[PDB]
């Protein structure tokens, strides 16, 4: 059975912080960021070229 | 891209190891006409202009008159 508002483990408060200050909103910005300051995967073509295998057609 | 010539166009994209330059004489290819490169020719007066290799299927006769 699905549990009820009066079940719940976390106390209204902390809910409420986390229902104002968009705690995994900032979760997903900072997942974002780290994407950032990773390498890209561009390549330069036609100064560069992707992957050609012997059976290319 | 088409002023690569044909096998350095393989080694760009990671096709081979060796380069063309360094690949033993028993793995060229031996050719009895004269290598030449040219690269694509689209949007110039050098473009490919196709037609049919045959005559025509059914041959007409060459009228000949004779005297009755
Ligand atoms: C603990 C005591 C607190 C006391 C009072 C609080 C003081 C004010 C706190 C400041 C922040 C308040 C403004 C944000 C409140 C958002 C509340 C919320 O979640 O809205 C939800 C709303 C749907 O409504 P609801 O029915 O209530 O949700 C149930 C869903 N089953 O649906 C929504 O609107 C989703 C939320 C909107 C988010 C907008 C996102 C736009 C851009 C995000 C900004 C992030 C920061 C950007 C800056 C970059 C980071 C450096």
């Amino acid at each position: 059975r699905p549990a009820t508002w009066e079940e719940s483990e976390e106390g209204a408060l902390s809910k409420a912080t986390k229902y104002f200050l968009l705690a995994e909103m900032f979760r997903g910005l900072y997942v974002v960021l780290e994407q950032f300051f990773r390498a890209p995967y561009t390549i330069y073509y036609p100064f560069e070229k992707g992957p050609v295998s012997p059976r290319f057609r | 891209m088409s002023q690569v010539e044909p096998g350095w166009h393989f080694w760009l994209g990671y096709g081979v190891d060796t380069a063309p330059c360094n690949t033993p004489k028993e793995k060229l290819p031996i050719r009895a006409y004269p290598y030449k490169f040219q690269p694509n020719y689209t949007g110039t007066p050098g473009a490919f202009v196709t037609y049919n290799t045959l005559k025509p299927k059914i041959s007409a006769w060459e009228p000949v008159t004779k005297q009755r």
